[PDB]
């Protein structure tokens, strides 16, 4: 059976711009700025080799964002800043001052008793 | 239960950090907790040591570890920096100090001996 | 985890061995021996679209290696706040003090404990 796929659109919010990004699922670009993933064919973006945090997930470690003209870019998502701690057999990390933070957490409890 | 009615030990369960206490608030179809943690900052680096031998006898600290004030071996607890002088009531003694690997050298101050020293002066 | 931690190239931990759970840098997909045993002992045109996960197995391995290294080098402190370094032996002492055993029991039986741990691994 000749190839098919799901049609999916990548975009920022309408309160930013109206530029788009077109993603074809599970089939590569030879049958439709062209970029290829394991997810399929992504049209309407630009491959960048800088690592940011993810904005919208796409698949296979690929996320897209709309930054500064201004256009759709995509990249391989990071896992935050690379960091390591100096280790020895005679070192330790001991604090001296502190803060008191408050984090909002929200859990849903009930729903409307429909009948 | 665990975070409003009392103080859970369970880390990573009500907010991020050592859990202190919380406050609940009303919400439509829901609840909103406000957790209060103890997040530390502003650290230095500190040369450490597992124990101290004084007169052949080892010393393990009752709480805390032995810390750095520069190149000296003083002592405080494990989650806030407030160094102390090594006394007997901060440690205890179990065994010879030769099986203990990584041990360092320091004197151990005693509280009783200078109060004893006030007797032998007179 | 808030940040990625990479293990140091120092493998002195008081005798404890973790080269069977830390990744080898030599692999193309950085994974450990036990991870490789795990990933090998787990075995259309009707609308079936198999969406792949957002996080590939390499990324999962990155996250786990970070958690593992933080555990090894920082105790539980990186769970609460910023990571605070510490030797493993003293961390082990900490954890034995948590269960009602004094830390001298460790520091006198350290090699025995390390050998038992390595054997169990
Ligand atoms: C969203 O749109 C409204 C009306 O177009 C505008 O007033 C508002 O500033 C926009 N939000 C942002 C963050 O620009
Ligand atoms: C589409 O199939 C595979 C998968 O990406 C790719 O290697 C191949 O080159 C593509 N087909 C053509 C004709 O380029
Ligand atoms: C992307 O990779 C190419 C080589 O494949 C490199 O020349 C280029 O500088 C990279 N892009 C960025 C923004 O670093
Ligand atoms: C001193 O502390 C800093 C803060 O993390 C650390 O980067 C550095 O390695 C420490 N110095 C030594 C000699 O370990
Ligand atoms: C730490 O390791 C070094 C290896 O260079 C060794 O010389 C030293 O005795 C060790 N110190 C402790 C306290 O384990």
């Amino acid at each position: 059976p000749c190839s098919f796929g799901g049609v999916s659109v990548i975009t920022p919010g309408t309160n930013t711009s109206n530029q788009v990004a077109v993603l074809y699922q599970g089939v590569n670009c030879t049958e439709v700025n062209v970029f290829q993933t394991r997810a399929g064919c992504l049209i309407g973006a630009e491959h960048v080799n800088n690592s940011y945090e993810c904005d919208i997930p796409i698949g296979a470690g690929i996320c897209a964002s709309y930054q500064t003209s201004q256009s759709i870019i995509a990249y391989t998502m990071s896992l935050g800043a690379e960091n390591s701690v100096a280790y020895s057999n005679n070192s330790i990390a001991i604090p001296t001052n502190f803060t008191i933070s408050v984090t909002t957490e929200i859990l849903p409890v009930s729903m409307t008793k429909t009948s | 239960s665990e975070c409003v009615l009392g103080q859970s030990k369970r880390v990573d369960f009500c907010g991020k950090g050592y859990h202190l206490m919380s406050f609940p608030q009303s919400a439509p179809h829901g609840v909103v907790f406000l957790h209060v943690t103890y997040v530390p900052a502003q650290e230095k680096n500190f040369t450490t040591a597992p124990a101290i031998c004084h007169d052949g006898k080892a010393h393990f600290p009752r709480e805390g570890v032995f810390v750095s004030n520069g190149t000296h071996w003083f002592v405080t607890q494990r989650n806030f920096y407030e160094p102390q002088i090594i006394t007997t009531d901060n440690t205890f003694v179990s065994g010879n100090c030769d099986v203990v690997i990584g041990i360092v050298n320091n004197t151990v101050y005693d509280p009783l001996q200078p109060e004893l020293d006030s007797f032998k002066e007179e | 985890v808030k940040q990625i931690y990479k293990t140091p190239p120092i493998k002195d931990f008081g005798g404890f061995n973790f080269s069977q759970i830390l990744p080898d840098p030599s692999k193309p997909s950085k994974r450990s021996f036990i991870e490789d045993l795990l990933f090998n002992k787990v075995t259309k045109f009707n609308g079936l679209t198999v969406l792949p996960p957002l996080l590939t197995d390499e990324m999962i391995a990155q996250y786990t290696s970070a958690l593992l290294a933080g555990t090894i080098t920082s105790g539980w402190t990186f769970g609460a706040g910023a990571a605070l370094q510490i030797p493993f032996a003293m961390q082990m002492a900490y954890r034995f003090n948590g269960i009602g055993v004094t830390q001298n029991v460790l520091y006198e039986n350290q090699k025995l404990i390390a050998n038992q741990f390595n054997s169990a691994i």
